[PDB]
């Protein structure tokens, strides 16, 4: 039951930079393993027996450490090295344990989002339910704030957010916020605004429409 | 080549059992240990246990000692794991790996997604998204209120691929999922093809302003 704490939780790196993620153990361990996982696919053995590279693992990767602190180092970041890296311990004791993983993202310039609002579809209005969607397209960094406002009044609890994985081409993320209220409450109001706050925006952007 | 094919996704009610398969090929099955790994979104990876197919001998993580049960059928070269009396905490992706000669898992299986629910399947309701910030304009599809995961969204039966973002599914207060798929196109026809396999809901839709 050795607890492996991995840090940082997530980090960014521009190709060419030296990346180093740490795996600190709650007690001393005999060996340290590392796995590379990208979305949609099963993990891949990356480092075995504290310092050896698995089949396919390129030379830029290397792992070391002892006692309570082992590390995975990439001499010079590549674009394909954007993945989650999990560490895993072995010792004579039986529970081989894993780390929560360090997600390695790609660094890039700040980019303001493109905001678009979507009024409920006529088909869905017949169904007695109304969904206003707000799209935040191609932006960096991931942290973007979305405040729904109905007739200037801040809405809460009836919105759901979703963020895409970092783009393969431009390394930006997209976000969508979905405000879903009953047809009854939708007709009780006129102005539907979507307020976006970001690092790339000098002041918040508000895309809106009247019912 | 050395392949490990896992069984399809399961939707099982809580309290019941589940049995998944990992069909091994391209190697002498009875010569290398097979391990099972649990993966819950966010709480990393978890070692369940291993089994040596040539002996039936098995090691279990004391956490899962009574939850999982590992078996092997050397004739068909398949390894099995049964998860007894399922709970919401058992909903995870179950990976199956072969422990290699060099002390590391050299081959893995695509994984089996276990969804632990008594709720019956629900087909989504597809809705269009009304077709200019940043010189571009967007349109899309709202795949709303479905269960379990996943849905497969394509555009123009696969013809349109650029500028398309199929958002990750979101859990709604209603317990059902809902994803959006938007396609961004600037100043210079559009059909979305949604597919939910669990309830055979293949629905096409044309998005028009
Ligand atoms: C899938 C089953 C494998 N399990 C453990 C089993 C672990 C081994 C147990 C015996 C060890 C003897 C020795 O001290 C070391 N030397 C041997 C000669 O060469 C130089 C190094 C390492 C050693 C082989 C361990 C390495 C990691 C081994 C494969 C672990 O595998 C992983 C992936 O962590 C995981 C769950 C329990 C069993």
């Amino acid at each position: 039951q050795i607890v492996l704490t991995q840090s940082p939780a997530l980090m960014s790196a521009s190709p060419g930079e030296k990346v180093t993620m740490t795996c600190s153990a709650s007690s001393s361990v005999s060996y340290m393993y590392w796995y590379q996982q990208k979305p949609g696919s099963p993990p891949k053995s990356w480092i075995y027996l504290t310092s050896n590279l698995a089949s396919g693992v390129p030379a830029r990767f290397s792992g070391s450490g002892s006692g309570t602190s082992y590390s995975l180092t990439i001499s010079s970041m590549e674009a394909e090295d954007a993945a989650t890296y999990y560490c895993q311990q072995w010792s004579p004791n039986p529970p081989i344990t894993f780390g929560a993983g360090t997600k390695l993202e790609l660094k890039r310039t700040v980019a303001a989002p493109s905001v678009f609002i979507f009024p409920p579809s006529d088909e869905q209005l017949k169904s007695g339910t109304a969904s206003v969607v707000c799209l935040l397209n191609n932006f960096y960094p991931r942290e973007a704030k979305v405040q729904w406002k109905v007739d200037n009044a801040l809405q809460s609890g009836n919105s759901q957010e979703s963020v895409t994985e970092q783009d393969s081409k431009d390394s930006t993320y997209s976000l969508s916020s979905t405000l879903t209220l009953s047809k009854a409450d939708y007709e009780k109001h006129k102005v539907y605004a979507c307020e976006v706050t970001h690092q790339g925006l000098s002041s918040p952007v508000t895309k809106s429409f009247n019912r | 080549q050395v392949q490990l094919q896992q069984s399809g996704a399961e939707l099982v009610r809580p309290g019941a059992s589940v049995k998944m398969s990992c069909k091994a090929s391209g190697y002498t099955f009875t010569s290398y240990w097979i391990t099972w790994v649990k993966q819950r979104p966010g709480q990393g990876l978890e070692w369940i246990g291993d089994i040596y197919p040539g002996s039936g001998s098995s090691n279990y993580n004391e956490k899962f000692k009574s939850k999982a049960t590992l078996t092997v059928d050397t004739s068909s070269s398949t390894a099995y794991m049964q998860l007894s009396s399922l709970t919401s905490e058992d909903s995870a992706v179950y990976y199956c790996a072969r422990l290699g000669s060099r002390h590391y898992f050299d081959y893995w299986g695509q994984g089996t997604t276990l969804t632990v629910s008594s709720a019956s399947t629900k087909g989504p309701s597809v809705f269009p998204l009304a077709p200019t910030s940043g010189g571009t304009a967007a349109l899309g599809c709202l795949v709303k209120d479905y269960f379990p995961e996943p849905v497969t969204v394509s555009w123009n039966s696969g013809a349109l691929t650029s500028g398309v973002h199929t958002f990750p599914a979101v859990l709604q207060s209603s317990g059902l999922y809902s994803l959006s798929s938007v396609v961004t196109v600037p100043s210079s026809t559009y059909i979305c093809n949604v597919n939910h396999k669990p309830s055979n809901t293949k629905v096409d839709k044309r998005v028009e302003p």
